[PDB]
């Protein structure tokens, strides 16, 4: 439409793209994950699959702007292509992860981007104990990819996983799923570091 | 439910 | 093809990209499938595959012209990359889908734009019983990824998945196959969701 | 080449992108398979896969020139990626072909496009019975995937397959195997259908 | 049928 | 670090590419290949990989320059895109071929070419006879996808196939693997058609 | 954001792109492995796969810049593909490498640049022996594709591999892994060679 | 053969 | 530790 | 030896 086309092409084709985060200017990114289900395990390598949707929240002062000269828009859709977007990534991933659906974020009039795309996730896991009463635990970090505490606050906003898509079906249960934030401070080191772990307590139906 | 489908999630984050 | 050439450099080259549906400017997608045959089943992850053909149908003022300023050209074929297209995937795959054919359009005076793709699509699906004489169900549900009912008006025209051209040898017996569209209202939330919800119950030939 | 740059420079710089074919200007493709190998038979799946050479002709009056106007230069190779190509696709495949060559044309001065890639075909096929004499039949149609008899004409020279190249020592010996076009006229429809129906015979060795 | 084949449906959308 | 970028500058952005050879400038291009190791052998479908350099050389004109005029630099690495590539193809690959390594050339001031990427294939080969004390021959053709032997005259220094790398715990033993250049004279027609030809005889250990 | 978006903004758009080095501009190379997890070991084919933390450093004159003229700027993160990175590979890989991880390079003001992306390799190694007590040794070969050692200083800062994050629950044991560099001087060249070779030493726990 | 190899089908492809 | 994570591997090169 | 490493095997083409 009028508005919106003349809207986008302000906040995109005329500003350079953000360059990301500093240790003067820290992003704040929220996450959160909704695990559909572990469809799959392997004994003979210790590799675990996941398939679940992942969600981060930033906000940019750059992707603002004032909705009465934009014919009264609050938001939008558009390519996460179009955006910048964090590097929060698994640290011990086992293959390359893939995206199960297209990646399309919502910028508000304030700033605020989100962003929630499917993936399926090899990770690194034993999972002998997963055909019995007490379960397996398989546990794998997620932080930034390059930036620590001082540039990139990594939040989560429920220390529980969202098990509400979690499959009816699925040949697990889950004993329990947490994404708990953690600080870390390293003698070694004056900068934080900020890691979301991700840890599945799981067993065969 | 709501958190059970991405459109829904994208427009009430917190609210999930 | 002068004038041909001519009206698509008229209409793509020369106005903004279609920005996608708002609240203020909905759209009704229109959505069916062909299924050709259900081609793995597997007890151990839970996954089955499919291979179809998916419809999608939208119309744009964007996209209309006068045939008697473009030499009575009524209707133009161009790849789907030249054109808005909707965001309507598969809420449960457990792979990126496959694309099996070219993803070419069919543009018309009107607006009106169709396109049908084959796709291999792998989903959540526990199998137990499709050698049994009632066989199994599986669902996956199909919407928007990023818009509400109120963007995005999606429907089907027929609650039947189109069998006639399915597998004559398929090792499955399709005892139903349905494409139902379902409207959600959540308590929590104002804004309605649609999903279209493919559904095939089947057994072992 | 100073003429060869200078031809192929004023073919493709120039002239505008082809648009395809219309019902004022159809076109007439030649397909026409040179099969190697039955690489892959799976009775679980009910796949079947195929490593051929695959050949497709037409002539374009847009890729006209006069050798007299450009050194004497009859014909040249060039990038498939270069030209518009036929849209000829298997309607029966079960995963996205695969290229097993580079793919280059070569366009000759009337305005005639060859073009011969390499390919492994996965399509759907009940294998049962190859491991008897009689062996058994799979099929699989190609055609256009949007456009009609009215737009492409779609023919081949002969119904005979090649198999002077089929790998001497294959596991799978060939009964029979033909490469029919066939017109559809349906009840619906005032335009014509065409495809390719290539049907293999074969058995185990 | 001409719901059998990709490009019939095209051509005849809505009566498939 | 400057007057290799004039250098370079004066190479890839002044000049259109070359346009590949004719039979008026023809063109010979050297194969050569370092066998790694045989990684897989599988009866079952018919199908052997081999890993392996494969080293192709060749010289333009439109690639000569005048140390002189540039500072004495004589030669220098480049990106294989910046520069034309023959087409030399494996004629019976049942897999597109794996680049294992980066695609980097070298380009000397007299015209001067060669690159050796690292490659993994599968090709058509009935491995009965592996398991015995005769062992098992594979062959694959190599030449040119559409370049007869008047416009690419496909040459090797040495018939024999370099074996200096071959794992030394290799599951297999090489007791032959060679490389010879064929000449073929077909009846039909005039124009001579090249291939480099690589047999592997082998066994298990 | 400002003073950094001048910032990439000249030393990225400012001029052209840095050739790679030379005789006359050598560049040294620091090369560096975290290793995660032995992920497979397959004695079928004689192939293991391994995940690991690659860190590779170098340092660019092209990449200087005061921090004074850009608002006090000692570092900046991108992606890796906004630079010139070494050709630093496996000599003897199976397959395709994998990459697990964002690309993204820090470049500091004295022109340090840093790239620390995850990888999974899977190379050529008889794994016979890894069920024994001794176990098994498996070597892998890291070096230039192109340069020799006149144009690239491969180094290390310690000849053992970082351990420190390896997987607590793999079915392996590490009986050691070192990353050891070493110069090759052959008796027909006067320009030097140079390797690190990841040596890893493992069993079954 | 001829028919046997990409560049001679297409050099000759009526003589295939 | 550190040298576990690859954020603190960049801001800590020769210090790992 | 030089024959086995690419680089090496660049530069000396013909001595290989
Ligand atoms: C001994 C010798 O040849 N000296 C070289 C020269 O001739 C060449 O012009 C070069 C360009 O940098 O400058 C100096």
């Amino acid at each position: 439409q009028a508005n919106l086309m003349r809207l986008k092409s302000d906040l995109f084709n005329r500003s350079p793209m953000y360059p990301g985060p500093t240790k003067d200017d820290p992003l704040t990114v929220t996450l959160g994950f909704t695990l559909q289900d572990i469809v799959k395990v392997d004994s003979s390598t210790n590799e675990v699959d996941l398939v679940y949707y992942e969600q981060q929240r930033w906000k940019l002062n750059s992707l603002m702007w004032d909705p009465n000269e934009y014919g009264n828009i609050t938001d939008f859709r558009t390519s996460a292509a179009d955006i910048w977007t964090p590097d929060i990534t698994a640290y011990s991933s086992t293959r390359p992860v893939q995206v199960l659906s297209p990646q399309i974020a919502v910028v508000t009039h304030d700033g605020s981007v989100m962003f929630i795309p499917a993936q399926r996730l090899s990770f690194m896991c034993d999972p002998t104990g997963v055909d019995s009463e007490e379960g397996v635990t398989c546990a794998v970090k997620f932080g930034s990819w390059v930036y620590s505490g001082f540039e990139i606050d990594l939040k989560t906003d429920t220390d529980q996983v969202d098990l509400s898509s979690y499959y009816a079906s699925s040949k697990y249960e889950i004993l329990s799923a947490t994404q708990t934030r953690q600080v870390q401070h390293y003698s070694c080191c004056p900068e934080p570091y900020i890691d979301v772990n991700l840890v599945v307590k799981f067993r065969e139906r | 439910g709501c958190c059970s489908r991405p459109p829904c999630i994208l427009n009430n984050p917190d609210l999930c």
